[PDB]
DNA sequence: TGCGAAATTCCATGACA
DNA sequence: ATTGTCATGGAATTTCGCA
DNA sequence: TGCGAAATTCCATGACA
DNA sequence: ATTGTCATGGAATTTCGCA
């Protein structure tokens, strides 16, 4: 403060104030002759209020703030004081964008068997057809085999009606969904428990986690689109056609159709494959087990040069899901409790609840 | 000759009239020859029309090379023949008035009969568990269940409780009451 | 056809049919013993109908189509016949996605002087404030200096009222806009002509072309957001504050505020710069001209490995702007007339109109 | 002493009452001392309130170190003083009852007077062209126009047609009619 | 004529309907 | 007939202060 | 034992509210 | 308490047919 600047004026040395410049008094203010010009050295107990005034002009970050301040002042380690404020500006922390990328995606193992894992999701609303508005899409994780059901609503009640029909064929170990109202209702949870099916949920607002079903939705819409060109969009009657078409389409990387992976033999559909005509069913099922274990598995891609990785105890901010106009895109800071894996974390929010969350919906709070 | 396979032959047939369940009266039974797998569809009538709606659902999952039925009116209709022809399914009729499939069909009737007593009206809801039972039932002749044969894996719902399937004295007495 | 397959059966050589395999007759069909198994060689006049039937199952591309066909058939050069069909499938061509990236962006020269070029654009609708719903944003190209006007509508009439006030200060050579209704009306065009202002329009649905103003919109919303945290969103009264704040904020890359670039001297605003206090205005204006010519200019980035470049005469497809549900995302093919530059082309549409269009809204029609 | 600069001093003053144009009666005149640049704002009244609305617009573009006025009621009000203090603008009053700026102010009056005859009611629409004229007018004393001095460049609207600014015999006769 | 640390520059990231 | 841009904060690089 | 061309594999691009 | 995916069509690479 005014104590320290007394010492400096008479010609003593103070830590941080390079001895080799001329420090003088003028209009009751301590000044210094810097290469850029004369600047005022405010007392230490003045410095916070100065940094704040500068920052608040436009809520600028480090360098834009510094450049204003440096117009009138000099002191030792200005940017340290600049950064200290930026890390305490609530509006900046919750409004500004992140500038660090998530770590590279995981590629989970393919479910080992048909019926180990189902991924499910709604599509719509689409244009009314026969008074239906949505599709329930169910995709078996191992095979890619897909069931399609038209609904009037993305409701539990419709989901239960639909799965009751599908589960006639087989009961799956796990059903994976996103956190849509239909799948998180307790009516659904009961239905699952009744049948020893385990429910697994994606982290919120992260459809990649359900990538298999989401990617099937695309193909479903793409085929429906092609088939409807130049006609009115009456899709209801086409759903079964699309179902059969896709389940019998080859994935060029795998060289198999979902149907093949599910049954080990084509049914009576166009261009059916005849390669196992001479094997017994037992021999056919044996070769199927071999094919199922040796399918291509993609490996996690290289990290971008400016990715960040969650550490326990770190301050991080959840992305706001449906930000209103002129409202921040980020919630208040919170703390990483557990790192489930390099892409998923548990956070304590400030409220403070435990929230399981995708690294893609986080940014690491700047300036510690 | 080639070894027998799934989707080589579906054996179809009707069961009913039954006590109305949710405005349904019949069950279309579809059984794959080779695997013995069963698909059930509730209908309001043994008509070509209801057969066509129901098989339309199934054949959007797998298409048989051949469907086999008796000479039921629903199956001998020219509409049903046009339907099969569209889909490239050859139709096969047994002659009028006369073991894997047959034992299966018998189980289905016997298993329904067992469960539609005390509740002759709640069968519509039961169809899915009926099928799971049928399809995860040990086959005396082959080592495997139908599920096993169709998918090449163990099932998540094994029916270890092979039941009696026979009517107890209570069920016997009050199945005689239901038709009295 | 049946002529060619007669020759082949008796043991002759035909071009494309490798002599070293055994070609036989069975069930009235010519067959061949291939490493994968016996396949039927359909007659040439049969082959189109076969490729079509295969493709139509799910409207599959090259390899997924081929894999079906190869289940039953062999002939010479199957994929040639496959590709020939894919290039004639109207539904595939207008529905499928592109898989080639545009060439790298251009970085146009900064306008040389204030008032050479204005970029203008609307923001909104925002929440009602004082019964206003939009902002007109005007950004001078050389300086970044920005004018903000609240409007009830993104209308010509409001735009004219606003520019009448701004043009009091100075008339610009050119005003650049996007093709919003307000800027393309003839009422506007007249207004421009009256004053010898040239109107320049972006290619449709390509806001990058107006990158300067679009990027200012972001800062405008960002500051408004910070200032409104924890209050109702009453922004009207804040517009002038935001205007002044931004115009006086430093760009760290440039080391100047828009105000500085426009005037060469700070006005009476917080942390005003004092470096030219001892120069005359004439000396100050002279140094300003020097600063204005030596500003950082970014250079066009490296091309992605799978970019494409428009050639005159090439078939290309315009992106559909507001595709309805279950409708293709691409228009019918059209022809490149002129290549204005590597990122902008003139197309003849089929109707056939001339349309000036951004390479980012084109894909090159596949399979020639 | 430092050389004089833009934004060092704004000279403000009112002109009116004028023939009502779009419900406006006055013009607030703002002139930068150093450059001679002019900003005009139409008001309904020479009140502190209208001054405050109008300058609020201007000071959202540039803020003067000092505003200079005569001792008009609008400018000597304590409200206007609080306003200036908020903005860090020092206020300066000439004493009651007594050349760059003065010649400028005179031109403004003379130029208005010329254009508000034959159309004493369409001046609101004309304010923007009035300003462009004033700001792109050659300065006898300095080589440059105000635009040139404020922005350091040539303008896109040069007024090569330095006009008469004097009233012809027609204008003279029918300006005497307008007040008769 | 080289050290440690502070300043400055670099530049990927993301958002402008 | 036209065309991306630039605030941001860690990381990388240069400069400073001192010897 | 090496050539030209056909087949197959590679893989960036983009879209799943 | 959980986790991207995969059809697509030019380009790159391998294999084929023949000698
Ligand atoms: C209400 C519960 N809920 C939450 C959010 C709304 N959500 C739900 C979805 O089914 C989707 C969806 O399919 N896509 C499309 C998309 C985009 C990028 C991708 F990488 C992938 Cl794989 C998919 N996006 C979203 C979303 O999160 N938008 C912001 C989404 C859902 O049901
Ligand atoms: C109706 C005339 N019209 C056409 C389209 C609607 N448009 C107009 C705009 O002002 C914007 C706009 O600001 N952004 C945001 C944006 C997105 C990515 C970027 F790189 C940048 Cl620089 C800006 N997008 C679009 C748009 O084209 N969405 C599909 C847009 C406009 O007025
Ligand atoms: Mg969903
Ligand atoms: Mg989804
Ligand atoms: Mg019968
Ligand atoms: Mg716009
Ligand atoms: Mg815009
Ligand atoms: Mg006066
Ligand atoms: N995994
Ligand atoms: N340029
Ligand atoms: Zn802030
Ligand atoms: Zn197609």
């Amino acid at each position: 403060l005014d104590a320290e600047l007394d010492q400096l004026l008479q010609g003593h040395y103070i830590k941080g104030y390079p001895k080799q410049y001329t420090y003088f008094l003028e209009d009751g203010k301590v000044k210094v002759s810097r290469p850029e010009g004369v600047k005022i050295i405010p007392p230490q107990s003045d410095r916070q209020k100065i940094v704040l005034q500068a920052h608040n002009l436009a809520h600028t970050g480090r360098e834009a703030t510094l450049l204003k301040i440096a117009n009138l002042y000099w002191w030792p380690n200005m940017r340290k004081d600049v950064v200290k404020q930026l890390g305490r500006c609530q509006q900046c922390l919750i409004t500004n964008a992140s500038n660090k990328a998530s770590g590279p995606i995981l590629r989970p193992d393919r479910p080992q068997k048909p019926f180990d894992k189902f991924f499910i999701d709604y599509i719509g609303p689409l244009p009314p057809s026969q008074g239906y508005l949505y599709v329930l899409v169910v995709v078996d994780g191992m095979t890619g085999f897909t069931w399609l059901y038209p609904t009037k609503a993305p409701s539990t009640s419709a989901t239960v009606k639909s799965l009751n029909v599908l589960t006639s064929i087989a009961i799956p170990k796990v059903i994976h969904s996103d956190q849509g109202a239909a799948f998180t209702s307790s009516t659904f949870a009961e239905w699952a428990k009744e049948r020893g099916i385990h429910l697994e949920f994606s982290t919120p607002y992260h459809p990649q986690s359900q990538g298999k079903v989401e990617r099937k939705n695309s193909d479903i819409k793409r085929l429906l689109t092609k088939l409807l060109v130049g006609r009115p969009t009456k899709w209801y009657d086409l759903l079964p056609v699309v179902q059969l078409a896709l389940n019998n389409t080859y994935s060029p990387v795998l060289k198999y159709t979902p149907h093949q992976l599910l049954f080990g033999i084509d049914s009576n559909t166009p261009f059916a494959n005849q390669d196992t005509l001479d094997l017994t069913r037992e021999e056919e099922l044996s070769l199927l087990q071999e094919i199922r274990t040796s399918l291509y598995h993609p490996s996690t891609p290289p990290a971008s040069s400016r990715s960040w990785s969650p550490v326990v105890g770190q301050l991080v901010q959840e992305r706001v899901a449906r930000p209103a106009s002129l409202r921040p895109r980020w919630h208040k800071p919170s703390t990483v409790l557990k790192v489930l894996n390099p892409r998923t974390v548990v956070i304590l929010d400030h409220l403070g609840n435990n929230r399981t969350v995708s690294i893609d919906n986080l940014k690491p709070t700047s300036h510690q | 000759d080639r070894p027998q396979k799934p989707f080589d032959k579906f054996f179809i047939d009707y069961i009913g009239p039954l006590p109305p369940s949710q405005g349904y009266l019949y069950v279309l039974v579809v059984v794959d020859g080779m695997t013995g797998f069963t698909w059930l569809y509730p209908t309001k009538a043994p008509s070509t029309s209801a057969t066509v709606k129901s098989l339309n659902v199934l054949t959007s999952i797998a298409i048989p090379k051949v469907i086999h039925s008796d000479q039921g009116a629903a199956f001998t209709s020219s509409t049903f023949a046009e339907w099969a022809k569209e889909r490239g399914i050859h139709l096969e009729f047994s002659t009028p008035y006369h073991g894997k499939v047959e034992r299966k069909n018998s189980d289905i009737k016997r298993l329904l009969t067992k469960l539609l007593v005390g509740r002759p009206t709640k069968w519509y809801d039961l169809l899915p568990v009926v099928q799971l039972a049928l399809n995860n039932t040990y086959s005396p002749v082959l080592k495997y269940t139908p599920h096993q044969l169709l998918f090449g894996i163990d099932s998540n719902t094994p029916f270890a409780n092979q039941d009696t399937l026979d009517l107890t004295r209570e069920e016997e007495l009050s199945l005689l009451q239901e038709i009295r």
